């Protein structure tokens, strides 16, 4: 029972969630990447929306490329990415790994020849998943090395390297929800009941806290003085998490539990 | 004065009064206010982006008249 | 002077336009010979938003220069 | 003025200072009073981090206010 539910199986079904961390982690640095995160062709609204966002900030050299994990509507990811080609053409590039080509995905085509009918759409339709279940990791794959101009890995390339894929994208996600899970702890033990802080209420509460030692909060308090506590912010559980996250000191708890 | 639209879980769609420098927070708070639906169980999503609490609606480019949409996790293989 | 205003669409549009005319003034004259709402107009220069108080020169914007108009989404 | 400066030790040190007196004044202060290195100290008022060029009235630090001392790691 519930393998599709479990990171370490093979058998493991990536989410929204999954490829977002992995993509962030291997191009977030970048702010002329935008990095899409949910859209879904069954979502006819968000579909035009998120394209209408994305071709514009494009067009307009807002942004100079985009990756979109896109899903089916059938428990299935695509990969897209768009960029500017040669004359400041667009070019749309996608693959399915399971190498089913766009041609049937008449929605999509539509809504993109709508919005900008000199569009140009580069299917590489190329088989990659050797099973049901790795169309995630090869997403992952094929939208870093579309964003980095290289070719995507070929059907031969791919059966060769599936599970090596897997399991270092797989390495990544095990270590950042640990960090995320301890940040997360942190963070209520620092909230008690309130759903807001400002920045110089965290300050005083880690002073007040009664569990970390006074070396373990020096370290946190170093850690987020290097970039925080400057305009006495407001912060959510949401935004505190991810603030904590950023921290060499959770990042530190979280590296033992791991080993 | 701007209006915006929310469509939920349940397929229904809401308005709500704003400002291009409410917080995301904001929102999910009115969202929580006429819905009654928690912060930490919205996953609210524009032009296919979760939105980020400590960011502003203008930081996302959201006008008078946007759609956001409250979403279910995807996954697939 | 001219200027041109690509679309998304693919569309160009030349207009004639002076230095000293203000970005307000540039949409305005966009909905003179477009019909499309200065409310849904957003202009970019080189990768930057122009904003409506501002005038071209401000943005060092000359002769046969290329703006960029990024519509809202639908209608309009 | 009195203004208080409390440490992860523990310790609430009191300061004598005026308005006037800049952050970097503060800093030497507290190494006249306790030795510690003022490049070795980051100051926080409410949620604020105070940086040396300014003053106490810059950041509104009246009479009584609390102030956070947070000392640098060895390494970082």
């Amino acid at each position: 029972m519930a393998n599709d539910q479990d990171l370490s199986n093979p058998e493991y079904l990536y989410t929204e969630d999954d490829i977002n961390q992995l993509l962030k982690h291997y191009l977030g640095l970048d702010d002329r990447i935008s990095i899409i995160q949910h859209v879904a062709l069954n979502e006819s609204l968000l579909l035009k929306q998120t394209l209408h966002q994305v071709l514009s900030d494009i067009f307009s050299g807002m942004q100079e490329k985009a990756v979109i994990p896109l899903h089916t509507g059938n428990n299935h990811w695509v990969a897209m990415a768009i960029k500017k080609g040669m004359n400041d053409d667009i070019v749309i590039s996608y693959n399915d790994p399971m190498g089913v080509s766009i041609d049937d995905k008449v929605t999509l085509i539509n809504c993109i020849k709508e919005l900008c009918p000199g569009a140009k759409i580069n299917d590489l339709q190329t088989v990659q998943q050797t099973n049901v279940y790795d169309c995630g990791p090869f997403v992952v794959d094929n939208l870093i090395k579309m964003s980095q101009g290289q070719p995507i890995l070929s059907t031969e390339e791919a059966k060769q390297q599936a599970q090596n894929i897997r399991q270092s994208q797989v390495n990544f996600l095990s270590e950042n929800r640990m960090i995320t899970s301890a940040a997360a702890a942190l963070a209520d033990t620092l909230l008690k009941n309130n759903n807001r802080i400002t920045e110089g209420v965290l300050v005083d509460r880690i002073f007040d806290n009664k569990i970390l030692s006074v070396q373990e909060k020096q370290q946190l308090l170093n850690n987020l003085l290097d970039n925080h506590i400057k305009e006495n912010k407001s912060l959510t559980k949401e935004s505190l998490t991810r603030m904590l996250a950023s921290t060499h000191f959770v990042q530190q708890q979280a590296n033992v539990l791991l080993n | 004065g701007m209006q915006i639209f929310v469509k939920t879980l349940t397929g229904k769609t809401i308005t709500l009064e704003v400002e291009p420098s409410d917080t995301i927070e904001n929102v999910k708070a009115k969202i929580q206010d006429k819905e009654g639906i928690p912060p930490d169980q919205q996953r609210l999503i524009f032009a296919g982006k979760q939105l980020e609490d400590g960011r502003t609606l203008s930081d996302y480019n959201i006008q008078k008249e946007s759609t956001l949409h409250l979403v279910l996790r995807l996954r697939g293989g």
